[PDB]
């Protein structure tokens, strides 16, 4: 086995060759020189991070205030218009004319069911709604199993007809408005602008199950948060049908709860116990509700009933105050069938003063006695419900929110505060939205102290949607490098705005279905949950990020520079970077906005091209015909002008952009002239480099391609026969190799993908890249990244020139930080290039992790897709692994023993790159192995929620709580 | 009432009116087995 100095010499020659080839054939210094030689087509402007966050925070505050103004308009008109309604019952003469959404519009139908008349709209097509929309009237949604034609429904479509004028005025004053909705307590939803529903009940074969009363925005604006305890009777008498209905009922009841409510499910039969692992009230997020639903589905029925024990248990659960709670609406929900005991002693002992409400549910068809539980309800300010069948569940488990809203109605105008929801996915396919809501009150006989009977409930909730792409237009990201960004935060942890938040649902657990119990045509239910992604599950988590999070959950301003691990765009690498987080509160709201800037991104380039000559020349440089002199050119699909839209066929976009820059003058009447000026400047620079330098050597020895990727958004790949092997994103802010080469100060090698369908090992090559970094006036800027593809075969034959091709005495590999194979020695190793080394030699890789030449970090992706196991693709949690270098030492010698064998090895880190060279004794000598070491998204289920609940994340609750008015009635029960 | 009383707790939603849950119901069920009408389905619910 060769000495240390022979291996040192081998790797020094190797890295000399590699680095000199990349340096002289990519043109880093040449581009630096042409960037610094101009210095007068541009100016270097500062990125004041504290001014940026405050500007953006005021723009977001102004948007949400403009929306809170259009809700207060709708609510006042709705109250005044219902106060003056007459309550007809004869509509067969005086019709109600309205547009029922989800009815078919081919004019050969002509239903117009009795008492009402239909509307056929015109339905222009629109942007800002990617569907066909009519600004003339409002559309009405009625749940499928609610007959329209009722006297309740027709009296509703009669007075809600005066909303359309405020809908129209709201939209006329703020043309950037999305959906405006009134959700009624009768099930109706009147929204503007009109648009056909996504699912009709009988049109196709998928029945739509949408009821406004179960929507997060409605439930949020209907009542205050809750401290719910669900007490489930599992005595023997509930066995059979009523137990099956109780399980379905408790799951439906849990689905009306959000992240500001706290829940636990207990159980009693002669002894009361928690149904789960939880033992107190927990925050009722998607993971905790998953735990509780799966624990409820395991319930069996045996024993004698003891209401006293169960109620003692419940009242003690609602008295902890040691754990995190809502402190708002202590309620018990008793799911039973029937009994003889009313437990007056326990109520006299435990809520003497009636601070805890009691809602009782009598489930099933049984002969038992219901007097006692109706009494329990009517005594403790609660309510009594009967659930005889499955079709009765949904409506009876969503109706307790009328009782909870009485003390909010009795509060008057103190209770009309706008609220914003979590991020959820629009039901009319608009993407990710938040909705700001407002409750509407029934005020009849108000100016005369008359009615106060029907007047303790609300009429419904007004809502107004705000899409997250409206909020991403107020935090513009094209003067920060690809590594900086904005992100906003709830007073709950959850993220309103982050790079890593996608439009997909959050996955819980491992997805498993039973394929042998699925009828083909029965219309599965889909989803109702929000996209609640905590801030510490969107990024890698230090100890400093936790205190930053806790600090800006408590509405604090601040700033902090530190050093952290950053995961790469493609989740395979990890860099170590310096970052600056600068945060502030959004003043009208409970959100907080922060800007992450990597130092080296404090200055940007603002173009100063103000003569037509060079502007026009630069505009000529990017035209497909002359590609063979500037190399294949890609353009970043941004919004440079309001007219040309991103196309995703990048040659189409380039043609449109050329047509647009020359057909309309560079005076740019309405375009973003800064983006266009920057793109033109950068095209000029990149073309100067391609002409003066890259063309003088049309081909180099091992150089397979050459590329420049700049800010502005220009990509140029020199031999156009490489231009179609280039599969990177054309948007230079999503290129993983760009962001990685900005973080390092040396050459970054990207490993190809292994076993990928397309040209990926010997067709393309191995990508090397380096960031161009310039000093204008003592300021650092990294405006572009140059690179190269290296030919595999040329590298092999410089690599073999005591390991030669297919030597069987030892192995020589070259890996990168990440553990991916780049240059092998064995011709069956080199067949798998770009594969994780622990998957082609797990023993030595585990030992390298053990020696601490490789560290690793594990994460969870909560928005992943999985092919379900046995117990299309559904949503899942997956665990991700990323390896990297921790120790800064150049050499690691050693000997790994499998026992009965001992392979001696030497690894040496190549200087000035991200490569490691390993020389180990061969593997086929001694048959020792344990198991593969995988670096891939592995479908997971954790973390364990029974432990996160014992030590939970810091949190801030709403401080407004409307319960306990003394003018309440509770004669209705 | 001793053999089948309180044992028709099948989890499905099928309705089985001829059971033995109280005395008037057991009396009706025995009378129906005596008239002979549909006695076999009373027997099947009792076997299951």
């Amino acid at each position: 086995f060769p000495s240390a100095v022979t291996i040192k010499s081998w790797v020094d020659k190797m890295q000399e060759d590699l680095v000199t080839l990349a340096k002289t054939a990519s043109g880093v210094h040449q581009l630096v020189d042409i960037y610094e030689k101009y210095q007068d087509l541009y100016t270097v402007e500062p990125n004041n991070a504290r001014q940026l966050v405050e500007i953006a925070a005021r723009d977001i505050e102004k948007l949400l205030s403009n929306r809170s103004k259009a809700l207060v308009r709708l609510a006042l008109e709705a109250e005044k218009v219902q106060a003056a309604h007459q309550w007809r019952e004869d509509f067969a003469s005086n019709e109600v004319v309205y547009y029922n959404a989800k009815d078919d519009l081919d004019p050969e139908k002509n239903d117009s069911e009795p008492g009402s008349q239909r509307i056929k709209p015109v339905f222009i097509d629109d942007a800002n709604f990617r569907r066909q929309v009519s600004y003339q009237h409002a559309a009405v949604h009625i749940p499928t199993d609610i007959y329209e034609g009722s006297t309740i429904v027709l009296n509703e479509l009669n007075w809600t007809s005066a909303l359309d004028d405020v809908f129209k005025k709201n939209r006329e004053e703020d043309p950037s408005l999305l959906w405006q909705v009134f959700g009624s307590a009768t099930g109706l939803a009147r929204y503007y602008p009109a648009s056909p529903w996504v699912d009709n009940s009988r049109t196709p074969n998928k029945i739509d199950l949408y009821d406004v009363r179960r929507r997060p925005w409605y439930i949020q604006g209907a009542a205050s948060p809750k401290d719910m305890l669900i007490l489930v009777d599992v005595s023997g008498s509930v066995s059979g049908l009523t137990l099956k209905l109780i399980r379905t009922s408790v799951s439906e009841m849990l689905e009306t709860l959000s992240d500001d409510d706290f829940v636990n499910v207990a159980s009693f039969n002669s002894n009361a116990q928690d149904v789960s692992c939880f033992q107190h009230l927990v925050q009722a997020n998607v993971r905790n509700k998953k735990v509780l639903k799966d624990a409820v589905n395991n319930i069996t029925a045996k024993g004698i009933t003891d209401y006293k024990k169960g109620f003692s248990f419940a009242f003690e659960q609602l008295l902890n105050y040691n754990v995190s709670r809502a402190n708002c609406n202590k309620i018990i929900m008793l799911f039973t069938d029937g009994g003889e005991e009313r437990a007056q002693e326990i109520f006299a002992k435990y809520n003497k003063d009636k601070k805890v409400r009691v809602f009782t549910f009598s489930v099933g068809q049984h002969n038992y006695d219901r007097g006692p539980i109706q009494w329990m309800a009517c005594e403790n300010k609660g309510y009594y419900y009967e659930i005889p069948s499955i079709g009765a569940i949904r409506i009876n488990t969503q109706e307790y929110l009328d009782v909870l809203g009485r003390p909010m109605v009795l509060a008057g105008d103190k209770a009309k505060q706008v609220q914003w929801t979590n991020v959820y996915l629009d039901a009319l396919e608009l993407g990710l939205v938040i909705t700001g809501t407002l409750p509407v009150f029934n005020i009849t006989g108000q100016f005369e102290n008359k009615t106060n009977l029907k007047n303790q409930l609300i009429l419904g909730v007004m809502g107004v949607d705000v899409s997250l792409e409206d909020i991403k237009r107020l935090t513009p990201r094209f003067t920060l490098c690809p590594n900086g960004y904005y992100f906003a935060i709830d007073p709950n942890g959850y993220v309103l705005l982050h790079p890593n938040l996608q439009p997909k649902p959050i996955g819980v657990g491992i997805p498993t279905i039973n394929l042998r119990k699925r009828r083909p045509n029965v219309q599965n239910p889909k989803s109702q949950e929000p996209v609640t992604l905590d801030f510490l599950d969107a990024e890698l988590e230090n100890d400093i990020k936790v205190e930053i999070r806790n600090k800006m959950i408590d509405g604090e301003s601040g700033e902090k520079t530190f050093r952290t691990l950053v995961k790469s765009q493609d989740e395979r690498y990890i860099d170590k970077g310096n970052r600056t987080y600068t945060w502030t509160p959004v003043n009208g709201t409970d959100y907080s906005l922060a800007l992450v800037l990597p130092t080296y991104s404090f200055y940007y380039i603002k173009a100063k091209i103000e003569e037509t000559i060079t502007q026009a020349r630069y505009s000529e440089t990017l035209k497909p015909d002359n590609f063979e002199e500037s190399g294949y050119t890609f353009l970043a699909p941004r919004d440079y002008c309001s007219d040309l839209k991103p196309s995703d066929n990048n040659t189409e976009f380039l043609l449109n952009f050329n047509e647009f820059i020359d057909r309309k003058t560079p005076n740019n009447p309405s375009c973003n002239t800064d983006l266009i000026n920057r793109v033109l400047l950068d095209a000029g620079f990149t073309n100067e480099l391609v002409q003066n330098y890259w063309s003088k050597q049309k081909n180099i020895k091992g150089v397979k391609a050459r590329f420049v990727v700049t800010d502005g958004g220009i990509t140029r790949v020199y031999p156009k026969e490489a231009g179609e092997n280039w599969q990177e994103n054309p948007e230079t802010y999503e290129d993983s190799f760009y962001k990685r080469s900005l973080d390092n100060d040396n050459y970054v090698f990207t490993a190809p993908y292994f076993n990928k369908s397309g040209p990926g090992a010997y067709e393309s090559g191995i990508m090397v890249s380096k960031a161009v970094e310039i000093y204008i006036q003592g300021k650092l800027l990294k405006p572009a990244v140059v690179g190269i593809k290296i030919d595999v075969n040329s590298w092999i034959e410089n690599f073999t020139k005591d390991c030669k091709r297919n030597s069987d005495v030892m192995d020589c590999v070259i890996l990168d930080d990440g553990g991916f194979l780049l240059m092998a020695n064995h011709d069956d190793y080199t067949n798998q290039i770009g594969r994780f080394f622990g998957e082609i030699d797990p023993s030595l890789m585990r030992h390298l992790v053990n020696i601490s030449v490789y560290a690793f970090n594990k994460s969870y992706d909560y928005q992943s897709v999985c092919e379900p196991g046995a117990a299309s693709k559904q949503s899942c949690i997956t665990e991700q692994t990323q390896y990297f270098f921790d120790n800064d030492s150049k050499s690691f010698s050693g000997v790994l023993d499998c026992g009965n064998c001992s392979r001696i090895f030497h690894v040496e880190k190549l200087m000035n790159t991200n490569l490691i060279f390993i020389m180990v004794e061969s593997k086929g000598t001694c048959p020792c192995d344990t198991r593969l070491l995988i670096q891939a998204e592995q479908t997971s289920d954790g973390p364990d929620p029974c432990d996160m609940v014992k030590q939970p994340r810091y949190r801030k609750g709403p401080d407004v709580c409307f319960d306990n008015n003394v003018l309440e009635d509770y004669t209705d029960c | 009432m001793q053999l089948f009383g309180g044992r028709y707790d099948f989890e499905d939603t099928e309705v089985r009116r001829s059971n033995f849950d109280n005395f008037p119901q057991a009396l009706i069920s025995v009378f129906q087995v005596l008239t002979g009408e549909d006695w076999n389905s009373v027997m099947y619910n009792g076997i299951m």
